[PDB]
């Protein structure tokens, strides 16, 4: 009975929130232009754009 | 003791308290066996402190778990959507799926 | 849409110009293209062109997706529907136009 | 607008503590910036309306402008209120005060309340937190006395700076004749109550 309330307050000092959102991976900025490059030329794709003109 | 380590604490208390049970064993073979008052007559001033002892090691785990004051409620979370990390990472698996 | 007006004028060579102006161009962050798929009105602005010394009918085109082809010229803007609207609209161009040039 | 709302006091030392056990299980956080004019109309004759409601308040929310910057103080958006008192016979039950959100849009911006005529009283700022559900949305009170009348500049003036988070789940209904919005919301906001009571307290208080 002993081990089941210790099991027991075992479980009220580990049911705390945690303090905050907590470390995984973020590793490796991704590229912001590849993106730009899939996004705009495969939209672009087939396009006789005129650049940007004034 | 912190997070896991007052829980930790309990963990290595854990096979404190089994060998009490030797010890008391021994606490009727004071006697029962080995025929000699002495014997008991130490290991009395030995069960009653390895039992107690821890008792009041986890009494204290607990009324200093009352000073912790962890809630005892489980939060019903709200649909969670993307925690930064996993939204970052997201981006970085989506270079990766350039 | 943009690629079957294309293919419409490569019928007939006629000088024309495509011209985005896109969100997604711009990203100072990567929760800018956030913002920067918005369904907002987006400007396509096309320069159909055989008249010489006169200035372009230029073009108001912003096909929105809910809630869209407007040109101009030296007399009155005028949404169309279809881009085949545009078309056979230039087309009163490829007769009048030329008839009333030949007036000039 | 019949805002539904309760109180509770959050002591600053389990304050982030009880945040950690808000804001991600919650819309926000969102710190509050706003400051209060609340205007005394002293008026004759009696029987003055004479209740808290009954003079104005203008409120200037500024959360975003800087604490030095010069413009706020009739550029910055403002805002007026009056409201209704909260119902009586709202014992232990969410109070129900219906409110007038003015909103207004001139260079000229306090002056009409002196256009009324409108005398100075006691002002604060709103400065505590507010965690979104739909409609509904809990506002965690601070409420600083600012360091000079019209001056943005901090440190501003909690009466105690252990200063008391007067948590504040509330409501803004369109309308009070219909029974919907009422237990519904009054549900809802229960249901944040059991929420808020894995780690607080919440009361009514009479106003």
């Amino acid at each position: 009975q002993l081990l089941d309330v210790s099991r027991q307050i075992k479980s009220y000092w580990l049911t705390n929130s945690l303090s905050t959102s907590f470390p995984t991976v973020d590793y490796s900025e991704p590229d912001l232009e590849k993106v730009k490059r899939t996004l705009t030329k495969l939209q672009n794709h087939l396009l006789e754009v005129s650049l940007i003109e004034p | 003791s912190s997070d896991t380590q007052q829980v930790q604490n309990i963990l290595e208390l854990e096979a404190k308290i089994p060998d009490i049970l030797s010890s008391a064993g021994k606490c009727i073979e004071a006697i029962q066996l080995n025929n000699s008052l002495e014997d008991f007559r130490k290991y009395s001033k030995e069960f009653l402190e390895t039992v107690e002892f821890i008792s009041t090691g986890l009494r204290r785990q607990a009324l200093e778990l009352e000073k912790a004051e962890v809630p005892v409620v489980s939060l019903q979370p709200k649909k969670r959507y993307a925690s930064t990390p996993l939204s970052n990472l997201i981006f970085d698996q989506s270079s990766k799926l350039i | 849409e943009s690629l079957e007006f294309q293919r419409w004028l490569k019928q007939r060579d006629i000088s024309f110009k495509f011209m985005p102006n896109y969100p997604w161009e711009k990203a100072k962050d990567f929760l800018e293209l956030e913002n920067s798929l918005s369904i907002n009105r987006l400007s396509i602005s096309w320069r159909i062109m055989v008249s010489n010394f006169e200035p372009a009918i230029f073009i108001q085109h912003t096909p929105t997706l809910h809630g869209v082809w407007r040109c101009k010229d030296q007399y009155s803007s005028n949404q169309f529907s279809s881009l085949k609207n545009v078309c056979q609209y230039i087309e009163h161009h490829i007769n009048s136009l030329s008839r009333r040039s030949k007036k000039t | 607008m019949q805002e539904l709302y309760l109180l509770g006091v959050v002591p600053s030392r389990r304050f982030e503590a009880v945040v950690n056990s808000l804001s991600k299980t919650l819309d926000g956080p969102k710190t509050i910036l706003e400051f209060w004019v609340v205007y005394r109309p002293k008026d004759v004759p009696p029987n003055l309306p004479r209740q808290p409601d009954s003079w104005l308040r203008l409120c200037s929310n500024i959360e975003s402008h800087d604490e030095t910057d010069t413009e706020w103080s009739k550029n910055t958006q403002w805002s007026m209120y009056l409201e209704g008192n909260s119902e009586p016979k709202r014992e232990d039950k969410c109070g129900i005060r219906p409110v007038n959100r003015a909103k207004l849009t001139n260079g000229s911006v306090t002056e009409f309340v002196e256009k009324m005529g409108y005398e100075f009283s006691h002002e604060y700022i709103i400065q505590g937190l507010e965690y979104f559900f739909f409609d509904t949305t809990v506002r965690i009170y601070q409420t600083l006395i600012p360091s000079q009348q019209r001056s943005i500049k901090p440190p501003f003036h909690p009466m105690n700076e252990e200063q008391p988070w007067i948590l504040h789940v509330y409501t803004h209904v369109a309308d009070a004749s219909n029974q919907v919005a009422m237990a519904k919301a009054e549900a809802n906001l229960t249901k944040v109550k059991t929420l808020l009571s894995a780690f607080c307290d919440l009361k009514n208080v009479r106003l």
